[PDB]
């Protein structure tokens, strides 16, 4: 169908635009933030993706939480969470992140991020090496990629 | 020669103004036609409300705006 | 007179009406006064414009100056007022009576 | 009051801005230069009162030349006439007044 | 009669004088003051005067920055006024539209003196002069003749100047 | 016809203005012993539209504390003077030819800083309260130091119309006369712009993103817009006030390219500065200004007036 | 007239851009997205509490300095006339006058910050 | 001598920018009162006709002024063409 | 790399070859082929009325040269 066409074209052109411009917010915790700072460095270079670093929630499209979510912070998290615009995604970064890892056991970690936020991609290690969390902002591009929200809106 | 072509334009045109204003101020019991608002009989310079009153519109905005909206 | 000139005196009086007419801010009135010279730059500067007098050209901006020192004065006076009271509200001038 | 420093001085401090017919920068002249003129040399020396009775011609003349007011009101006259002439269709105004002029430079 | 452009920009002048003259929060008050500047510096500029219609308006930019600034610091309430969010200012600023409307619609429906004279309309080009010479703008020939035959207005402004400057030094410094 | 000029004039300032972004990246990037985008098209050269779709795609939110009446209008002044700023400059004949162009331009700017006040008063946020306030500062520091050193410089040129200096650098570039001032100039042209070093309005480290914090998707993108068209713009200015280019009146085409690769090596060396200085303090900022570079302007003022009346060197055209 | 036409351009082509961007996308406003920022929390005071001006005096003199610009504006178009020498004193003294002023205030501590 | 001396050297360490302005300052204010080419550009100004010269009636009594502009008198210019 | 800059640096400068250019080519096409006349006086702006007046088709660039004085 015409229609179809259409829809499948406007959709490809959205995720490419999307995916191909990712601004993360200035946003980290822990040992795994510094993993995302030579994620930045001159040896892997996620601007020459179109990843840029942005301190403004209102500016930011996705949350790379690298480092542990404690209970006094996890309101500060979601309140940063909850002021990005959407679209908006989350990538869970290293062990602390994902379930709580090293501090499982603890009285004042919350046991992942998933508890808080809702999460896209989920990256292991303690800490994950730079290239394994470009590797996971590469799969977060893939999986934008395949999203079809307006095929979905049209077959309604 | 400006100055003179510019003289002979204005005078040119309060004539024209002046035939028109007898032609249409005939009716009135006590118009005179060309009657100065002056005392003074020497030349006074006239207004463009005069030279331009009875033409149309984008005359009287060429005479007026025309310059200062020339860029 | 041409509507024109009508229209800038009457902005000049509704400034001045404004002036008179204190409420609680005095900034405001100071605003006020600011649109007072505005207005007579404007008239001044118009009938100058109209009659062609050239010598006169540098009469606008001379006021224009003076404006300034009456804005600064206000504004000086009114930093006073603040720090003694911590708002720049004119009821609070009221420590002297008629 | 008045102290006339001015004059006793032959100082010159704010004489040369009070009329439009004083030496204007590269000879430009006032819009009503001669009127003023003529008002001017009529009123001197004669004082105040004398003046406002003995040159109210001139003055009346420098005054319209100023402000126009005659002149609108007989070209509102005239237009309004003009008009009315025009509605009924007793008058028609001529080709050169209705943009078709043949211009001359 | 063409195109009323003056009257309009006239009547955009005396709208932001009541914006500004009904006193809502600073904040608009200079809004209102920065439309009136330039508006009056269009006037200006339509009727030849394109030096002190920029200066103008240049002047009153930065001079309105200032008091936004000090509106900022000691002018400044938990809930600001606009136009619409009080009973007085909202009074106020009807009563200005509609005495200007008023003033206007006696104006150019019938000639009557309002307060000084009387005044027909015919637009403002009636009142042109129709000079053709010079090389020159006239404007700039009388803004430059300041300084060779305005000696004594130009000694006033600087001395003015220099005691504003030791006058607000000694206002601001409380004691 | 005009119109034509007109949309001739605005849309390749756009296209431009968003392939500047991708050089300032790259120009970064290399600065930095790094790439930047070469991924999203070939060399990176379809990264600013891929910015742009994403960013007018994106939800644009209205904060609660806002005043929404000029939360929305700040953005469209920003734009729209950015836009404005660009019709008086001769590349070599201007879309409008003003006998006073450079006080216009002076005029523009001066509206142009109300924006940022504006959307930082109405953002009503802390941050962007501390930015609106920063800008206020910052415009007290350059302003006057500013306007006398473009009086200073067009003292010989004889007149304020822009055109006329491709006619007073007929032979040599204005700069070889007025070197000091032309740098002072310069700085002043980054303090305007909110350029680093001078980035106080924003302030990254300090202030989150200053004034534009609570700005999302379209009204941000015009923001961002308004400033890289302003640096631009200063740019071109600068380049036709110090770098006069030669015109031939029957190849116009010689001029043009002739002032593109001028106002490009300027741009670039903004993008060089920003790479290479650290940020001054906002009141570093204004004692600079006022105790430094005012009295050298002065200076200089007096000197440039005295110049031509004693060296009988007097421009033409009162 | 094409200044007009310039300016209406321009501001048509930017309130256009922000309709564009205010109807296109999908807008899901809640309370809690739109609260205010500081960078984790609640805002303790208001944005709108009176906020000190450590600069005030320096923005007085602003006011007097912008308006000695304008005096200054018109010497291009002076240095034309014929008495060379009573323009050339007249703007050597008003430049005198502004930096004495200058010089008077940064001597009594005029142009530092209050504490 | 030497009490200057020390207070110029001081000011030169310390503040060469207000030495810089001073200096400045001080020869835009005292050399084009000892300039020769001052009066060059007061005649240069003199000489600029802005607006139409006005011819004068000829009474047989004006020996000083051209019947032509092509007539040895009046004012010359060869001084600006060498200049 | 260093000269990848170059192709964006590129770009720019043709999108800031276009402005310019066009305005010169409209100028010479609404202006008869020559350069659009400037009037920043009254007397320019006096004389182009005058050659607009005596062109016979109220166009200020079409000249009239001496093959009009017969
Ligand atoms: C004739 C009479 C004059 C007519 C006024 C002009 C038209 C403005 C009316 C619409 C604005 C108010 C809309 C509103 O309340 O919320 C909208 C609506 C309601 O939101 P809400 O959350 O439900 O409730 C909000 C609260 O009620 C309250 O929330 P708030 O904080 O937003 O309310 C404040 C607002 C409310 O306004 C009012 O109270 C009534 C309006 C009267 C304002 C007039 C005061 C005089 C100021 C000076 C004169 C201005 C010129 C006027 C002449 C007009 C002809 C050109 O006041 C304003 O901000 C108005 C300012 C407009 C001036 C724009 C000029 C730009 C200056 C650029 C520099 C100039 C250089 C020199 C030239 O929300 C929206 O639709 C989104 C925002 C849309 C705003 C778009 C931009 C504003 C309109 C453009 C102005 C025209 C410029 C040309
Ligand atoms: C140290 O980190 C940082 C960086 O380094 C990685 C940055 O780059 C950086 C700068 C931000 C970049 C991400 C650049 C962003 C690019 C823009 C926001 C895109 C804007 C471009 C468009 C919106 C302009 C209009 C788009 C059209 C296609 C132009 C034509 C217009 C039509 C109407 C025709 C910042 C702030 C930063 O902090
Ligand atoms: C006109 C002004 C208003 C509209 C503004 C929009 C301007 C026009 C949009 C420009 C379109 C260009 C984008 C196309 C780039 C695609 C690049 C290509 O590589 O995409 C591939 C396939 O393309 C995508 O699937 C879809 C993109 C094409 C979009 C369809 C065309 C629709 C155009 C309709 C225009 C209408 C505009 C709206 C007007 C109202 C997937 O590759 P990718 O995974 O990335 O790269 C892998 C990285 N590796 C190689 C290193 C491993
Ligand atoms: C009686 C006691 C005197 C001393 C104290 C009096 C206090 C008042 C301050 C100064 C007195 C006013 C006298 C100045 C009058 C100005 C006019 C006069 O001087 O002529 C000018 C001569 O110019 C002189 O150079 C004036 C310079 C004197 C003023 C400069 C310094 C003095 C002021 C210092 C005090 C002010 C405040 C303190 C500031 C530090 C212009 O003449 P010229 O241009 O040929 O021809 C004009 C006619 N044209 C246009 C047709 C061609
Ligand atoms: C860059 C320069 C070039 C730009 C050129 C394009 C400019 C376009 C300006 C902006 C329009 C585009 C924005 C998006 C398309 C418009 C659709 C929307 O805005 O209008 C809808 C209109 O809906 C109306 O409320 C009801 C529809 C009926 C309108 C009644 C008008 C009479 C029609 C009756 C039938 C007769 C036909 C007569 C027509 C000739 C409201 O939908 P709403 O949900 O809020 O918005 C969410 C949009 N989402 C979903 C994409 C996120
Ligand atoms: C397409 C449909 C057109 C409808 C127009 C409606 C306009 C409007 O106010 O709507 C509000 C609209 C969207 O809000 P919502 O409806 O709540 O969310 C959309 C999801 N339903 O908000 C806006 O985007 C407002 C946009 C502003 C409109 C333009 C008016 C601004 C004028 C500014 C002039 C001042 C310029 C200053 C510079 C000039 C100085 C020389
Ligand atoms: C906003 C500030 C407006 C500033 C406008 C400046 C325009 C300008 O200076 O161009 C000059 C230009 C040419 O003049 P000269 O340079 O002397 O050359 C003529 C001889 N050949 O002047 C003009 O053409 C004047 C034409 C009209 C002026 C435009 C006035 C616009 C003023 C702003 C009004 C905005 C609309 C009202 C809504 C306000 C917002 C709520
Ligand atoms: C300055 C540079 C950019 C200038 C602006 C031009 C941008 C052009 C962009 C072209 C791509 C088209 C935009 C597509 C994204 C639209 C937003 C969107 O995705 O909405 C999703 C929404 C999902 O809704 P539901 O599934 O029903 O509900 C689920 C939630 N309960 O689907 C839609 O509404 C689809 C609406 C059709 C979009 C029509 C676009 C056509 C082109 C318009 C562009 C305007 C030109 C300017
Ligand atoms: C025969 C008659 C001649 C008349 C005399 C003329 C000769 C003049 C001699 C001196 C001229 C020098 C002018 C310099 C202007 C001011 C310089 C200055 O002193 O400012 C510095 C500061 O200047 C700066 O640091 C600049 C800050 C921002 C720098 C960012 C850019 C750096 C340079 C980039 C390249 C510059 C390109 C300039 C030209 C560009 C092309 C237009 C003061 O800083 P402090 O050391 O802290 O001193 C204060 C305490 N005393
Ligand atoms: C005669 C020409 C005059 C006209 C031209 C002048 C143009 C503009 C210059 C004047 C502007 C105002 C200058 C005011 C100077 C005030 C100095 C001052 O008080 O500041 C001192 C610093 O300056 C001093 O030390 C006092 C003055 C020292 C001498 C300054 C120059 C005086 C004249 C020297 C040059 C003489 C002429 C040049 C000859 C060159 C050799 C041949 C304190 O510095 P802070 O900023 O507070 O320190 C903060 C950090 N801790
Ligand atoms: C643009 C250059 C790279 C930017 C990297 C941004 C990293 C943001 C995380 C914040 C952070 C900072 C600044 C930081 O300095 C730090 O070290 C103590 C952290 O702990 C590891 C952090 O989490
Ligand atoms: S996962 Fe490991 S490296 Fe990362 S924050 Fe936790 S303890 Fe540190």
């Amino acid at each position: 169908s015409r229609g179809e066409y259409v829809v499948a074209k406007l959709d490809d052109l959205v995720n490419w635009a999307r995916r191909s411009s990712l601004w993360p917010m200035t946003f980290g915790l822990a040992c795994c933030a510094v993993e995302m700072m030579h994620m930045a460095a001159p040896r892997y270079d996620m601007d020459r993706f179109g990843v840029v670093f942005r301190a403004s929630p209102r500016q930011s499209d996705v949350m790379i939480v690298a480092g542990t979510l404690t209970n006094k912070m996890a309101p500060a998290l979601r309140k940063v969470y909850d002021q990005m615009p959407e679209p908006r995604y989350v990538v869970s970064m290293g062990s602390c992140a994902n379930g709580g890892g090293y501090y499982h056991y603890s009285y004042s970690v919350v046991r992942g991020c998933d508890r808080i936020v809702p999460v896209d991609i989920y990256v292991p290690g303690c800490p994950p090496t730079a290239e394994a969390l470009l590797y996971g902002i590469l799969q977060l591009q893939r999986k934008i990629k395949r999203e079809k929200r307006l095929r979905i809106w049209y077959r309604r | 020669l400006f100055q003179a072509e510019k003289d002979r334009r204005v005078l040119q045109m309060l004539r024209e103004n002046l035939e028109e204003e007898a032609i249409i101020m005939k009716d009135v019991p006590d118009w005179k036609v060309g009657e100065s608002v002056f005392h003074t009989t020497r030349w006074v310079t006239p207004m463009m409300g005069e030279l331009y009153g009875l033409r149309t519109n984008e005359e009287i905005l060429s005479a007026t705006y025309g310059f200062i909206w020339y860029t | 007179m041409p509507l024109v000139y009508m229209n800038i005196i009457m902005a000049f009086a509704i400034a001045l009406a404004g002036l008179l007419m204190y409420r609680s801010h005095l900034m405001s009135s100071l605003l006020c006064l600011e649109g007072m010279m505005l207005s007579l730059f404007i008239m001044s500067t118009l009938i100058i414009l109209n009659t062609h007098f050239t010598l006169a050209n540098m009469m606008p901006i001379i006021l224009l100056v003076f404006a300034a020192c009456e804005a600064a004065l206000g504004l000086s006076l009114l930093v006073m007022v603040s720090n003694t009271y911590g708002t720049d509200y004119v009821q609070n001038l009221n420590l002297l009576q008629c | 009051p008045f102290f006339d420093v001015q004059k006793r001085l032959g100082l010159d401090l704010d004489r040369w801005m009070t009329i439009q017919s004083a030496e204007q920068p590269h000879k430009i002249p006032g819009r009503c230069h001669a009127f003023e003129k003529e008002w001017i040399e009529c009123a001197h020396g004669i004082g105040g009162i004398r003046a406002e009775k003995e040159c109210k011609i001139e003055f009346d003349d420098f005054v319209e030349c100023l402000l126009r007011q005659k002149t609108m009101k007989r070209l509102s006259a005239i237009k309004r006439q003009r008009d009315k002439l025009i509605k009924e269709g007793k008058y028609t105004p001529p080709p050169h007044h209705l943009g078709k002029e043949d211009p001359r430079p | 009669m063409t195109m009323y452009i003056a009257f309009i920009l006239s009547t955009i002048f005396v709208i932001g004088f009541v914006g500004f003259s009904s006193k809502p929060s600073p904040i608009y008050g200079g809004l209102g003051l920065i439309v009136s500047g330039g508006v009056g510096c269009g006037i200006v500029l339509n009727f030849g005067g394109s030096f002190l219609g920029l200066m103008v308006f240049l002047i009153y930019l930065g001079g309105m920055l200032v008091v936004f600034g000090y509106t900022t610091a000691m002018a400044t309430e938990m809930y600001p006024e606009v136009w619409v969010s009080n009973k007085t200012v909202f009074g106020a600023f009807v009563s200005g539209l509609m005495m200007e409307f008023c003033m206007v619609y006696y104006a150019l429906k019938e000639e009557e003196v309002e307060i000084i004279f009387k005044f027909n309309g015919l637009g403002d080009w009636v009142i042109y002069d129709t000079g053709d010479s010079g090389f020159f703008s006239e404007e700039a020939m009388g803004i430059a003749a300041l300084y060779s035959y305005g000696t004594w207005l130009v000694i006033v402004t600087g001395w003015s100047l220099l005691i504003g400057v030791v006058v607000i030094m000694e206002i601001t410094r409380g004691n | 016809m005009f119109m034509i000029n007109i949309l001739s004039l605005i849309i390749p300032i756009l296209l431009a203005v968003a392939f500047l972004t991708l050089v300032e990246r790259k120009v970064l990037g290399y600065m930095q012993l790094r790439k930047g985008p070469n991924v999203v098209g070939p060399y990176g050269l379809l990264q600013p539209i891929a910015d742009a779709l994403k960013l007018f795609t994106k939800e644009p939110l209205r904060p609660a504390t806002s005043s929404i009446s000029m939360f929305i209008i700040a953005p469209i002044l920003a734009l729209s003077l950015a836009l404005t700023m660009w019709v008086p400059l001769p590349m070599p004949y201007p879309l409008i030819n003003m006998n006073l162009g450079v006080l216009f331009m002076l005029a523009m700017s001066s509206l142009a800083v109300y924006s940022i006040l504006w959307s930082g008063w109405a953002s009503n946020s802390k941050y962007a309260l501390i930015g609106a306030l920063r800008a206020v500062a910052q415009t007290i520091s350059y302003e006057v130091t500013l306007a006398i050193i473009l009086l200073s410089v067009l003292l010989m040129n004889g007149s304020y119309t822009l055109s006329t200096l491709i006619t007073t650098q007929e032979h040599i570039w204005m700069i070889f006369t007025s070197w000091p001032l032309a740098m002072m100039w310069f700085i002043s042209t980054l303090a305007e712009t909110n350029r680093a070093p001078f980035d106080l309005t924003e302030g990254e480290s300090e202030l989150v993103s200053g004034f534009n914090v609570e700005y999302a998707a379209g009204p941000f993108a015009m923001f961002f817009m308004a400033e890289y068209a302003n640096i631009i713009m200063m740019n071109a200015f600068t380049a036709i006030l110090f770098l006069g280019a030669s015109h031939d009146p029957h190849t116009p085409e010689l001029y043009t390219i002739n002032f593109v690769l001028k106002t490009l090596a300027l741009t670039i060396t903004f993008l060089w500065i920003r790479a290479s200085y650290p940020r001054f303090r906002y009141d570093q900022l204004m004692h600079l200004l006022w105790k430094s570079f005012l009295p050298l302007t002065l200076a200089l003022c007096m000197w440039h007036i005295s110049l031509p009346i004693m060296t009988a060197s007097i421009p033409p055209q009162s | 007239m094409n200044i007009m036409l310039t300016l209406l351009t321009n501001v048509t082509l930017a309130s256009l851009l922000v309709l564009i961007a205010f109807w296109l996308p999908q807008l899901n406003a809640y309370s809690e997205k739109t609260s205010p920022y500081e960078c984790g929390f609640d805002p303790m005071g208001s944005a709108r509490l009176p906020f000190s001006m450590k600069f005030f005096l320096v923005a007085i003199t602003f006011l007097l300095f912008d308006l000695e610009i304008a005096l200054l504006l018109p010497l291009p178009w002076a240095s034309q006339t014929n008495n060379l020498k009573t323009m050339l004193t007249m703007a050597l003294f008003l430049l005198i006058l502004l930096a004495a002023s200058l010089a008077y205030e940064w001597t009594q501590k005029g142009l530092e910050w209050a504490e | 001598a030497g009490r200057i001396a020390s207070f110029l050297k001081n000011a030169w360490a310390k503040e060469p920018v207000l030495v810089a302005s001073f200096a400045i300052g001080g020869l835009a204010i005292i050399l084009p009162s000892l300039s020769p080419y001052t009066n060059y550009a007061i005649r240069i100004n003199r000489a600029t006709p802005y607006n139409y010269p006005v011819p004068l009636r000829d009474d047989g009594n004006m020996p000083d002024v051209p019947s032509h502009p092509q007539d040895p008198q009046g004012p010359s210019l060869e001084w600006l063409k060498n200049l | 790399m260093w000269f990848e800059i170059l192709p964006g640096i590129a770009v720019m400068a043709a999108c800031l070859f276009i402005p310019g250019m066009a305005t010169a080519h409209i100028h010479k096409f609404t202006n008869g082929g020559k350069e659009k006349r400037v009037a920043h006086f009254s007397y320019q702006w006096n004389l182009m009325e005058r050659d607009r007046r005596i062109s016979g088709v109220n166009r200020y660039h079409v000249t009239k040269g001496l093959e009009n004085i017969d």
